[PDB]
This record gives C-alpha cells, sequence and structure tokens, in this order.
C-alpha cells in the first residue's frame, strides 16, 4: 500500500537529490570554476591539445615516457579507465614486466643500472599523468642528447612543473607528463 | 616510510575525531527527535504538504515502510535502466543495458551495496547516472542511517510501545544531514578538479597523433555520496582511481573523511544519547584497535611488494603495479583497509594487484561482516549485533542472566541476534562454493592458481557484505554471475535488516531495570577485550578455511 | 557414585535411544548422522570402494559410537528421571476389587470385579477399609471416608446419603461403617483420570541459560558446518580435492560437543552434590536451576504441619472443671488407635498423670465412630463416655430433650475461628467441654522463612484446607499471601501463572493432591513423610522432614550456577582452540605448501584428525571429574569475577587442545597405528 | 555426473534447515 506519506515522500527526495542537488552543484561549479569542472583541458587554439589530469600515450622518444597504462583496447585508452589486474604470483605480469623494462633498457643505455618501479609497472586506472620527481629525473640524459638540452635546464623544468603535497605524509611529491611534454613543444621554438 | 605511516594514520584519526563531535551531537539530536535549529518551521511546513504528519509507529510498520521504499526505489532503478533509450540527456546513444546487468545495478545502487560490473563510459547514460543512481545512493544511506537510528531509540526508550516515523525519520536524513556535507565536499572536489557539467565526449589530439575521446560526466555530484553513504561505483571503471575521479591526495583525505564520518558519528550521537560517553569511547576504541592493527600488516606486505621486482632490476621493490603515483603506496594501503572495513567499495587501487597478505587483511575485514568503522548506518547495527553477542557470551560465562545498557535480554533476541549474525557468513560461503561447482564461474578467471579462487571469494563477499569493492577483471557481465551477485546482496541486506527490526521491536516494549550483581559492567578495556576477541575468533571459525585456500596459499606458495 | 543397578537399567534405558528421538539433542545428533556416514563408508570399503584405506574410517566410527553412548549415556543420568511418573495412581487405579451388586441392599448378591466392569449404571458396596472404585453418588448409608486426594487433609469425613453430601470421588480410602455408589461415571476421565492427565503430562519448560546454551551450540554447530560443507568445493581448484570421509570427521570433530556434553554434566554433578543436603535428586536440571528460583509454594498439612493434627487444650465450660473433663477425655481416648487419641492419652499424663484405666482390665465398651450418629466413646457401666462434632453434640441433645448450652458454642466457635477443630465430649449432662484439636508448627521453621524473605523468595502457602485454620497457620509461620480452598487444578492453575509471569517456581509438598502442581513445579520437592505419589512425582525427595531444605538447595544451585559458568567458559575457549589446532590437517592434503601452518608438525592429518577423535571422546568423559571438586566458589562482583573466571578457565581452554592433540598423536605415532 | 555430490549438497542443505529449525525453536 504505502499510499500518500511513502508515494509523495518518494517523490520529493527524488526530485531533491536528482534534480535539485546536481543542478545546483552544477550552476555552482559553472559559475566559479570553470576551468575545473570541464576537464582541466589544453586549449590551444580550437583544437584540444589534451586535459592536464589524465596523460597521454608519448611514444617517442625524448617525450618523457610515462606510466605504463593496460587498459582495455588501446594503451592510454581513457574511455575504458580499466587497470592490470594481474597478480603477484600471475606470470604474465612477469612476462610483461620482463618485456618491458628490457624495453626500457634498450631505450636508455646509461639513464642508470636499475629502473624505478612505477615507469615500469601499470598505473591502477590505466591513465597516470603523475610521475615521483626521482622516476622522471631518471630519464634526464636521455631526452636531453634527443632534444639537444642541458640537464640543468631540464631538472629546474621538472622542478617547474612539480605538484607538491600540503603535507608530506599524505601522499608523494609528482610532475606532470602533458604540461611538461607540453613545455617541450613550446620550447621547440 | 615506517614513521610516515604512523603520522599518517595519526594525522587521520586527530581529524576524524575532531570532525565527528559536531556531526555526532546533530544526529544524537536526531536520535532525540528534537528539531535542529533553523529547520523547525520549514520541517513542518514539508510534512503537513508531503502528508506525512505525526504518526507513532511500530517496529513491524517501520519495517514494511523501509522495504516497501526500497522495493518501489529497486522497481523504479530497474525500469529506468532497462528504458535507457527513451530517457533525454544522452550525448552518445548509448544502447539499453540487458535484463541481466540491468537487475544487478537496480538491486546493487539500493541496499548500500552499490556493487559494479560494467564501465559507465560505455554502459551508463548521464540520466541514470545523475537522477537515478545519485537518489538511490541517497536513499540507500538515509535507510541505513535511519535504521541504526531506530535501533538507538529502541535502546534508548523505556516501556514505550512505537519507534518514530519513517519518513519524517529518512526526510530529515536526507534534508539537512546527507546534503550540507554533499555540497561542502562536492566544491572541494569541483576546487580540486572534477567534472560537474553536461558536455558531450570531447575529442582530444594528441602529440603522437593517436587520437582519443575524453568521459564525461557529473562527477563530484556522485562523488559526493559515493564517499558520505560509504556506496563505492562511480562513473568509470577505476572507483576512485580515475584522474577526473579523485584528482589529488587532499582529496583523497577528504574522501577517507567522508567515508569513516558518519559511523563514528553514529557512534558519537549514540554515547551521546544514551547519556555517557564511556559506551561511545568503548565502541570507538574497539574499532580504532582493530583499524589501526589492521593497516599494520597491510602496509608491511605493501612496502615488502613483489619478490621478483628486487631481482628483475628494479630499484625499489615496492608493490606498484595496482596502485598510482600521485597518491603513493602507504596512502593507498590506507584507503584500502578503510574501504574494507567501512563497506565502501570505493577502491583507491586495483586490489587485485596486492600482495597475498596486503590483499587477504582487507579480505579479512571484508569477510568478517563490515562492523569496524563500517557502512553508513550498517557497520553500527553490526558492531550491535556483535557487542550483544559478547553480552551473552559473558552471561554464559559468568552463570548469570545476561542484560545490556540496564535492560534483559531473553531467548527472542537471543535467536534473532544469532541468525542477523550469521546469515551474512552463510551466504558468503554458500554463494562463493555454489560460484566454484559452475563451469561458468569458474570461466570467469582472470589470474590462475588460488588467486582466482580469491577473487571468486572477495566478489561473492562483496555481494552477500553489501561492500560493493572487487579484485577487477572478473569477468561479471555474465547473467549466471548477475544473478547469483543480485540474489546475495539483496537476501544479505534484507536478512540482516529484519531482524534488526526484530531486536528494536522486541526491545521497545521492555523496560530498563535497575542495577543488578550480575549486570556486566559495559565499558572499560576488560569490555572492549571481550568485544574484539567474540568478532575476531567467530569470524576466524567461520573464515580460516576460505582465507587459507586463497591468498594464504599464494602467499606460502 | 550411583549404585550398579539402575546405572545398569539407565545404560539399557541409553541402548534405546532410536534416531526417532536422537534429535531432540541436535549436536549429539549431527555426531550421530557423522557416524552413520562414516559407518556406511567403512562397510563400502569393506564392499569395495574407490580408496584403499578402511580401518581408519572404522576407527573413527568406533570411536564416534563410543562418543554418542556416552554423551546419551550422561544424558539419560541427568534427566532419564525428570518426567513425573503415576505408578502409584496407576496402581491404585487397577487394584480395582470392587463388591458389586445386582440389588440394592446391604448384603444381596455381591462379587469381586474389576474397573472396567463398571459403565453408566452399577451397585457397587465398598464396606469397611476398602478403597472405592470409580465416582459416584451415595445411594444409602452413612460412611466416613478420608479426604487424602481432596483438600490433602488425614481427618475423616461424614457423607451420609439424602443430602447435599452424596459425591465420593474414588480412590478415597473409606475408614468405617459402610456404603453402597452409584456408578455414574464412567471408567475414564473419572477424578483419578483427570489427576492424571497433567500428573503425567508434566512437560517442564526449559531453563533459559540451557536454552540459550542450545542456541549457542546451534551457532557454532553452523557455523561449523558451514565450513566443512563449502571446504569440499573451495578444494576443487586444487590439485587434489579433500576427502568425503575425513571431510566428514571436520564435521564431527569442529562442533561444540565438548559444551553439549557439558549440559549434563553439570547435572550429574547436581545430582552427585545434592546428597550433601540428604536430598535424593532424580534430576540435575532442577538443581541447576534453583539458583534462579523466585517463589515458594507450600501446603499446609505435611510440609508444614507434622502430619496427624495435635491436641492443644481441653476448654471446659465454668460449671465443670480441668480433671472433670480431662478424665472424660483419657476415657474417650482409651482403646483409640488415632495418633489425635495417643496425643489425648499424652496430654492426659501432661496434666493429671492418670493412671489404673487399663485398656481391657475396665470394661471398656468401645462404640466406634457411627454413620448416622457420628458418635463415638468408650461406655463403662456407670458412665456412658461419648464425643463428637458439634453438629453430632446438638442431634444428641435433640434426642435427649435437655436445654442446649450455648456457652459451649460460642467457646468451640471461638477456637475453630482460632483455628482448632473441636471435639465435645458429652458426660456430665451437656455442661462437659471441647478438646482444641489444632494444627501444630515444626521446628521454628519462621526463622528460615525470614531468611527466605531476606534472600528474596516469595513463599505462598496453598493447601486446600480450610481457610481460617490455614490463615492461622500463615501467621504462625511468617508466611507471606496465600491462598486456601483450592483443587489440585488450582494449584496447577497457580503453577501455570507463576511460570507464565516469568519467575521459576518451586513447590513443596507430601500428598497425593499437590501431584499435579509437584509435576508441573520447576524445582520440585517431595516429602519422606507423605505417599508414594509425591514421591514418584516431581523431581527431588527430602530425606529428612525439615521442610526448609531449600535453603540449602538455593545456596547449592547458586554455587553450581557458578561452576556451571566456569565450565562454560573452560568449554567455549577448548572448542575455539581445538579449531584451530585441528584446522591445518584439511590443507596439507589439498595444497603442500601449507604444511607450514600445521605448527606442531603433525605426523599426518588422518593421524591428527584421528587425534582430534580421541580428544572428542575423552573430554566429554573428563568433564565429569572437572565439574566434580570445583575451584571457584565465593562470590564477587560481576567484573572481577568474570575476569578471574576468564583468566583461570580460558588458560585451560587454549593449554588443554593443544597439548591433549599433541600427546595423543604422540601415543599413536610410538603405538604404530598410522 | 554427481556420483555423491549433489547428495552431499542435499544433505548440507536438510542439515542447515534442520539447524535453523532447531535455532527458530528450543527443542
Ligand atoms: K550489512
Amino acid at each position: 500500500s504505502g499510499l500518500r506519506p511513502a508515494l509523495s515522500t518518494f517523490i520529493f527526495l527524488l526530485l531533491i537529490t536528482g534534480g535539485v542537488y546536481p543542478l545546483l552543484t552544477t550552476v555552482l561549479g559553472q559559475w566559479w570554476f570553470p576551468w575545473q569542472a570541464n576537464g582541466s583541458l589544453i586549449r590551444e587554439g580550437d583544437t584540444v591539445r589534451g586535459s592536464a589530469l589524465i596523460g597521454q600515450n608519448f611514444t617517442g622518444n625524448g617525450y618523457f615516457h610515462g606510466r605504463p597504462s593496460a587498459t582495455a583496447e588501446m594503451p592510454y585508452n581513457p574511455q575504458a579507465s580499466g587497470g592490470s589486474n594481474l597478480a603477484v604470483s600471475n606470470p604474465e605480469l612477469d612476462k610483461l614486466i620482463a618485456a618491458r623494462v628490457a624495453a626500457l633498457r634498450a631505450a636508455n643505455p646509461d639513464a642508470s643500472a636499475s629502473v624505478p618501479v612505477e615507469l615500469v609497472t601499470a598505473s591502477a586506472s590505466g591513465l597516470d599523468n603523475n610521475i615521483t620527481p626521482q622516476a622522471a629525473a631518471w630519464q634526464i640524459p636521455r631526452v636531453a642528447k634527443a632534444r639537444n638540452l642541458s640537464v640543468e635546464q631540464l631538472t629546474q623544468l621538472i622542478a617547474k612543473y612539480s605538484q607538491q603535497p600540503l603535507v608530506k605524509y599524505i601522499g608523494q611529491p609528482v610532475v606532470n607528463i602533458v604540461e611538461l611534454n607540453l613545455a617541450l613543444d613550446k620550447l621547440d621554438e | 616510510m615506517a614513521a610516515q605511516g604512523f603520522l599518517l594514520i595519526a594525522t587521520f584519526l586527530l581529524v576524524l575525531m575532531v570532525l565527528a563531535r559536531p556531526l555526532g551531537s546533530g544526529l544524537a539530536r536526531l536520535i532525540n527527535d528534537i528539531p535542529l535549529p533553523g529547520t523547525t518551521g520549514v520541517e513542518r511546513v514539508l510534512f503537513r504538504a508531503l502528508g506525512v504528519s505525526d504518526r507513532e509507529m511500530n517496529w513491524k510498520q517501520y519495517l514494511c515502510a523501509i522495504l516497501g521504499l526500497n522495493m518501489l526505489g529497486l522497481a523504479v532503478l530497474f525500469f529506468m535502466l532497462l528504458g535507457q533509450h527513451y530517457l533525454p540527456l544522452n550525448p552518445q546513444q548509448l544502447p539499453g543495458l540487458s535484463w541481466d546487468l540491468a537487475l544487478n545495478t537496480a538491486v546493487s545502487f539500493v541496499t548500500n551495496t552499490n556493487w559494479q560490473s560494467y564501465s559507465g563510459e560505455t554502459t551508463l547514460s548521464y540520466f541514470s547516472q545523475m537522477a537515478g543512481l545519485t537518489v538511490q545512493n541517497f536513499l540507500s544511506a538515509a535507510s541505513g542511517i535511519a535504521v541504526i537510528f531506530a535501533l538507538i531509540r529502541a535502546f534508548t526508550r523505556q516501556s514505550m510501545s512505537t519507534l518514530g516515523n519513517a519518513w519524517v525519520d529518512l526526510l530529515r536524513i536526507t534534508l539537512w544531514v546527507l546534503v550540507p556535507v554533499a555540497l561542502l565536499i562536492a566544491l572541494f572536489f569541483i576546487q580540486q578538479g572534477a567534472l560537474q557539467n553536461f558536455l558531450p565526449y570531447q575529442a582530444v589530439n594528441t602529440v603522437e597523433g593517436a587520437q582519443q575521446l575524453l568521459p564525461m560526466g557529473p562527477v563530484a555530484s556522485q562523488e559526493a555520496i559515493k564517499m558520505l553513504g560509504t556506496n563505492g561505483g562511480g562513473f568509470f571503471n577505476a572507483n576512485s582511481s580515475h584522474p577526473f575521479e579523485n584528482p589529488t591526495a587532499l582529496t583523497n583525505f577528504v574522501q577517507m573523511l567522508a567515508i569513516f564520518l558518519i559511523p563514528t558519528a553514529l557512534c558519537f550521537a549514540f554515547g551521546e544519547v544514551m547519556g555517557d560517553r564511556r559506551q561511545g569511547r568503548m565502541l570507538l576504541w574497539a574499532m580504532s584497535v582493530i583499524f589501526v592493527i589492521c593497516v599494520g600488516v597491510v602496509m608491511w606486505a605493501e612496502v615488502q611488494g613483489n619478490p621478483h621486482l628486487l631481482a628483475l632490476g628494479t630499484d625499489s621493490s615496492i608493490n606498484m603495479e595496482g596502485k598510482e603515483s600521485r597518491f603513493g603506496v602507504l596512502v593507498s594501503s590506507l584507503f584500502a583497509v578503510v574501504t574494507t572495513a567501512a563497506s565502501c567499495g570505493a577502491v583507491i587501487a586495483m586490489h587485485d594487484s596486492f600482495t597475498a597478505l596486503g590483499g587477504m587483511v582487507p579480505m579479512w575485514l571484508m569477510q568478517i561482516g563490515e562492523v569496524v568503522f563500517g557502512g553508513v548506518g550498517s557497520g553500527l547495527y553490526g558492531m550491535m549485533l556483535f557487542v550483544l553477542l559478547a553480552v551473552f557470551i559473558a552471561g554464559l560465562m559468568i552463570g548469570r542472566t545476561p542484560e545490556y545498557l540496564g535492560k534483559k535480554i531473553d531467548v527472542r533476541e537471543m535467536k534473532l541476534t544469532a541468525l542477523a549474525i550469521l546469515v551474512t557468513p552463510t551466504l558468503v560461503l554458500m554463494g562463493a562454493a555454489l560460484a566454484m561447482m559452475t563451469d561458468a564461474g569458474r570461466s570467469a578467471m582472470l589470474n590462475p592458481g588460488p588467486h582466482g579462487f580469491s577473487e571468486v571469494l572477495y566478489a561473492v563477499s562483496s555481494a552477500a557484505n553489501n561492500n560493493g569493492s572487487a579484485f577487477a577483471g572478473l569477468s561479471a557481465n555474465s547473467p549466471f554471475w548477475n544473478c547469483l551477485l543480485a540474489f546475495c546482496m539483496f537476501v544479505g541486506r534484507f536478512g540482516v535488516i529484519i531482524p534488526v527490526m526484530a531486536i528494536a521491536g522486541s526491545l521497545v516494549s521492555k523496560k530498563s531495570q535497575a542495577a543488578s550483581s550480575g549486570t556486566l559492567p559495559t565499558h572499560g578495556p576488560l569490555f572492549v577485550g571481550l568485544l574484539i576477541g567474540t568478532v575476531l575468533l567467530v569470524g576466524a571459525l567461520t573464515f580460516i578455511p576460505a582465507l587459507a585456500l586463497g591468498p594464504v596459499a599464494e602467499y606460502l606458495s | 557414585f550411583e549404585p550398579t543397578l539402575v546405572v545398569q537399567a539407565l545404560k539399557e534405558a541409553v541402548k534405546k535411544l532410536n534416531p526417532q528421538a536422537q534429535w531432540r539433542n541436535p549436536v549429539m545428533f549431527i555426531v550421530w548422522i557423522g557416524s552413520l556416514l562414516t559407518t556406511c563408508i567403512s562397510i563400502a570399503m569393506a564392499s569395495g570402494a574407490m580408496p584403499g584405506n578402511a580401518l581408519f574410517s572404522a576407527a573413527i566410527s568406533g570411536w564416534l559410537w563410543i562418543t554418542v553412548l556416552f554423551a546419551n549415556f550422561a544424558e539419560a543420568l541427568a534427566e532419564g528421571r525428570s518426567k513425573a511418573q503415576a505408578n502409584s495412581l496407576k496402581g491404585v487405579k487397577k487394584t480395582a476389587f470392587a463388591r458389586k451388586l445386582r440389588e440394592p441392599k446391604y448384603g444381596a448378591a455381591a462379587d469381586k470385579v474389576p474397573a472396567d466392569q463398571l459403565r453408566k449404571g452399577d451397585i457397587v458396596l465398598v464396606e469397611a477399609g476398602d478403597i472405592i472404585p470409580c465416582d459416584g453418588e451415595v445411594i444409602e448409608g452413612g460412611a466416613s471416608v478420608d479426604e487424602s486426594a481432596i483438600t490433602g487433609e488425614a481427618a475423616p469425613v461424614i457423607r451420609e446419603s439424602g443430602g447435599d453430601f452424596a459425591s465420593v470421588t474414588g480412590g478415597t480410602r473409606i475408614l468405617s461403617d459402610w456404603l453402597v455408589i452409584e456408578c455414574s461415571v464412567n471408567p475414564g476421565e473419572t477424578f483419578l483420570d483427570r489427576m492424571i492427565a497433567m500428573v503425567e503430562g508434566a512437560q517442564r519448560r526449559k531453563t533459559p541459560n540451557e536454552i540459550a546454551l542450545t542456541i549457542l551450540l546451534i551457532a557454532l554447530t553452523i557455523v561449523f558446518l558451514l565450513a566443512t560443507a563449502t571446504l569440499w568445493p573451495f578444494s576443487a581448484w586444487g590439485g587434489n580435492a579433500v576427502s568425503v570421509t575425513v571431510l566428514v570427521a571436520l564435521l564431527v570433530c569442529l562442533i561444540p560437543t565438548t559444551i553439549g556434553g557439558l549440559l549434563s554434566a553439570i547435572g550429574v554433578a547436581g545430582m552427585s552434590r545434592m546428597l550433601g543436603a540428604n536430598v535424593i535428586a532424580t534430576s540435575g536440571r532442577a538443581v541447576e536451576a534453583a539458583g534462579d528460583v523466585d517463589v515458594l509454594l507450600l501446603d499446609k498439612t505435611g510440609t508444614i504441619t507434622l502430619g496427624n493434627r495435635q491436641a492443644s487444650e481441653f476448654i471446659p465450660a465454668q460449671g465443670v472443671d480441668e480433671k472433670t473433663l480431662a478424665d472424660a477425655a483419657q476415657l474417650a481416648s482409651l482403646a483409640d488407635e488415632t495418633p489425635e487419641g495417643r496425643s489425648i492419652v499424652i496430654l492426659a499424663k501432661q496434666r493429671f498423670n492418670l493412671r489404673e484405666r487399663d485398656v481391657q482390665s475396665l470394661h471398656a465398651t468401645f462404640v466406634p465412630f457411627t454413620a448416622q450418629s457420628r458418635m463415638s466413646g468408650i461406655n463403662i457401666d456407670n458412665r456412658m463416655i461419648r464425643k463428637g462434632s458439634v453438629d453430632a453434640i446438638r442431634r444428641h441433645v435433640e434426642a435427649n430433650g435437655g436445654h442446649f448450652p450455648t456457652d459451649v458454642d460460642q467457646k468451640v466457635d471461638q477456637v475453630a475461628r482460632q483455628g482448632a477443630t473441636p471435639l465435645v465430649v458429652v458426660e456430665g449432662s451437656r455442661v462437659l467441654g471441647v478438646i482444641a484439636l489444632k494444627d501444630i508448627v515444626k521446628g521454628g521453621i519462621k526463622e528460615r522463612f525470614a531468611q527466605l524473605r531476606k534472600m528474596g523468595i516469595k513463599t505462598v502457602m496453598i493447601t486446600g484446607d480450610n481457610r481460617l485454620t490455614a490463615a492461622a497457620i500463615a501467621a504462625e509461620a511468617g508466611v507471606d499471601d496465600f491462598l486456601a480452598e483450592a483443587t489440585p487444578e488450582a494449584k496447577l492453575a497457580l503453577i501455570r501463572q507463576y511460570q507464565a509471569e516469568g519467575r521459576l517456581v518451586a513447590m513443596t509438598g507430601d500428598g497425593t493432591n499437590d501431584a499435579p502442581a509437584l509435576a508441573q513445579a520447576d524445582v520440585a520437592v517431595a516429602m519422606n513423610s507423605g505417599t508414594q505419589a509425591a514421591k514418584e512425582a516431581g523431581n527431588m525427595v527430602d530425606l529428612d522432614s525439615n521442610p526448609t531444605k531449600l535453603i540449602e538447595v538455593v545456596h547449592i544451585g547458586k554455587q553450581m550456577l557458578m561452576t556451571r559458568g566456569s565450565l562454560t567458559t573452560f568449554s567455549i575457549a577448548n572448542d575455539v582452540a581445538k579449531y584451530f589446532a585441528i584446522i591445518p590437517a584439511a590443507f596439507a592434503a589439498t595444497y603442500p605448501q601449507l604444511n607450514a601452518l600445521n605448527i606442531m608438525c603433525l605426523h599426518s592429518p588422518d593421524s591428527a584428525i584421528l587425534s582430534a577423535v580421541i580428544f572428542n571422546a575423552l573430554i566429554i568423559v573428563f568433564l565429569i571429574p572437572l565439574a566434580l571438586k570445583g575451584v571457584s566458589y565465593k562470590p564477587l562482583t560481576a567484573s572481577a569475577m568474570l575476569r578471574r573466571n576468564l583468566w583461570i578457565y580460558g588458560l585451560g581452554g587454549l593449554l588443554v587442545p593443544f597439548i591433549g592433540i599433541k600427546v595423543i598423536d604422540l601415543l599413536l605415532t610410538v603405538c604404530g597405528l598410522v | 555426473m554427481s556420483a555423491g555430490v549433489i547428495t552431499g549438497v542435499l544433505l548440507v542443505f536438510l542439515l542447515l534447515g534442520y539447524l535453523v529449525y532447531a535455532l527458530i525453536n528450543a527443542e
């Protein structure tokens, strides 16, 4: 049964928390914070160069190779938003990480004897645009030799596009790959 | 990195205890039925306009009202997901979902469980997310906090014959408890970077020449209830790992605070309305010790990480193939323990790629019953069922009649508490066993070895413990998997809820007895130890072989 | 210890347990199902099956049957006599031997007939010193019958004929005279059958502690059955799966059979310890429940009274003297077999020390209690000694024609309102006095009743006797509010009311009247001075005559509730530790790398689980010596007593399982049975 | 083919139902 005290209450709750709440929150977001609420896109001209949160493939040399994606259809597919769910004991993860570390060693011959873990292990969402400063600084000389740049100005570029948390223990200091690559493309000319 | 975890846990616990007290006092006013300041007349006008008015109802009327509202919302969501074509706000003409996935999502977004088996960018439309799923999260959170309000009112009411008013309680819950906090955290999500617009899917031209399509949707309006009501299913396949979903570790902290804000506020409200804060601090200390020790071991296992990665040339052997970099590994482990303790399905990181021990301990808190810093309303009455368990275990250990909070407990409460406690281990064991019988569920493997059985056990436990968290990569699009999880979620939450109203009705009809020689003191370190030993050992009794044949086997091998 | 003949008959009753009644006890019936399955797989191995090991499963089945037999043994030792027996009522119904007539007259054609001979319309005489066969109405004549089953009073009542007093219920012993009775009530559904209907149908309710323990057993058994049942499909992902017989062994080993054995070990220890207060306890559940009682129902005649009615004082009139009625009373009680007459003789020596009145040297013409005149006594050559009740006195006065002594009448109704039954003597014209036969109180029960009041037990006296003397006895004994002139059905209704109020009720009595009250009572105490029916019914039989044995009963009940809580602590800890002790044996077979979880390095999983079966068979045996000779007996507060109990018995319930499994596996390994 | 697997499942189901029955009603 239920009658009016059930039906009208459910309609009021649905109306308030499905129309009024998202309408007011959308109005507040668009009125206050449009660039943040629109996806933090990079709009050079009328063509979108990307967004400052997701991250792209960056398979070319001297483009600051990012974290592995391992999404559904293609690498760094934003519509998939899945991750490599491979286990510890899974040999498929071992073969994938061995092939990837072989490719990384072939690409960077004198970066370091070892390799950072985050540059070879896939991210949780498959879309990680942020890299720890030590892993970003691991690949200084290859990018420097590719783009004819100096390690000095390269490390101030990495330091200047660095996001630091409010406190140390809440997370990790990071750098953004996409903004750094667009800065490199702007520094091309 | 050893002390960093201690500072992180201490900071999170202190900010939680700071934020809990005003919301605890407000919620205690909601048990006490005194109107909140500034809302005395407008709520009366609203109740008169809706027609609920004032009508005190007993436990049977309360229970059928709550389940009637939940079933009506279930039918509304099922029809709304079925008719996805005809609804407006479809920038991409997405096909309507199948009957099995529609039933799964309909029973999932109701009853607080909020399990996800799809990817919302290619399956769910705007208007379903914007209208149906958000209000279903709202109604699930309101129903949980209303059922715990009824249980607290049954404890604090002496020799009465009613519990309150169902729709009055739900309105006063979801109009002034969830919505303002939702605004205050959704605007923070927008400030740090989230999506609250209605633009169509946008093409992106990268520097590599491979164009892509950005996901699009009103993210923060769903975030502010997914974290607050501990639901745990987002727009995207990554529940809380997508960059548009959760931008920054500061927002990760706000998400952790929103997940644990409601249950500890309920605990403080219960302590304040009992008249003594000793009970409130007793439950919170009992949950805090388990929370601290279980963020421990998980943190150690995740910083130990992969043994193969150290020998394969990586400088650090830290487990990182299931997490991200903006938030590290310690905060990943903290959020994993939080979301597996609070029955929230929101994963900050891929739980399937964790270390065996550091995935089994969050699975341990997953299996046990979501009672330690638990659901939006589920965890508090889980703790109340387990403390009633500990009360009569102490009573039969002492050889006298067991009473709790000055109220005598008898055989009807005995049987109903036993059923409410043992209904979820029965489901999480029998459904998982049935899944391993069938070749179809065994066809949904991703990781060979014991990890596949661990994935199955995690999925069934997420269904029947009302969590929503998942080892990802399970092909849960099968009709068999969808129907099994659907039935598990349904009978699990409702066969917990119905005995809660049975206990509440059987406690309303009694009276608060005076002090007696055989009355167990219901506070102190002894009672904390008894309660934690009770819940941990009954969970051990019903979950040693299931964990031993899976993740413990993977760790030993 | 208990006598060999009764424990042998009880063990025969144990072997009488079929599966039709085995499902009363759920954990032991689940052990019984597991035993049936392992015996069936053992005889399948004997006939030939897929595996090759048979003697191991045979030993499991044998030790499981030993466990089942001992658990049922202890259960029957505790509650094999808890059911109220109606053997005395059945025997007094089946003795029959009625004197049937075909013509209503004092003599006529009378023959011996059984009880089934009676029907609608019959004529039976009962003469003197026999048993009434059935309920009926008086045709002619007068009879003095002893209302033993009704009102519980041994004092005889005259019935006569042609009035309101023609209803003889049957089963009441006729004292003298003769009577002819018309059988109006059919064989079946008579007064004795209405009594036996709920003397047989007792059905005592379960104590709340026992119900809570049973619920805990069901919960833990559901947990362990769940684990052992889901172990089968969870091992299908391994290289080799778990075996069905070892899964059955896990199912019968994990479940809390220790607490199920404790549920009757407490009762066995209770019946053992009840001999300290000299009470034959036929069931230990009442001994356990004695610590949670709140009321005490009591019967006047037999329990509070010494039994027979005593003589208080000779009350004369103003025209006579103490000697002048004492000599007449002594003459009236010369050839008197009644204990009241012996009391008259005792009071005669207490007052006058009267002698030389020999029973046969003096020509004592004895006139018995007449049917039509209700007068009795002794006649000598010059003095006619008779005595009787006041109505017979007035009839004799009317027959003589003299003036009536209304002063004697107000004296006797004053002492009747006091609570005495009058007995007026007739000599020395109509102005001689009366013997005050009043009820007598036992040895200082008022202080014990005040102690009961201090403890919290509400004493309510219900007897079915006269209201005035019942109130007098309640006032003299310090009893609380009381009931009088109550049927056995009224006593049953009072027991049901006190049970429906929630509190446990204790009933103590001696007669056949309150046999339904003892049958429906929770802690029922019989009396050795009473009849056989009260001793057959109930749960306790007092060896002494003391009615206030319930003080010691409640003290031992509280002490044994404390030790029951201690044993429950030990048993819960034992089962919890045993689960962890024998749980890794399920993992070494299906997974090789989990043997490091085995901790103790057990020789083999089969040996470990067989040791678990041995521990199962041994712990229920060892509980009874542990139930005996307890350690903690002085009361403390709740929190500190729980702390001490949890410490001292959780250490035991943790150390005993691991030590027991290790020791039994070492014994099996050095015996080479693996 | 389930030689005894389905019989075991039926036995566990019936035994669990009996256990719930004994939980509801104090025998
Ligand atoms: K729940």
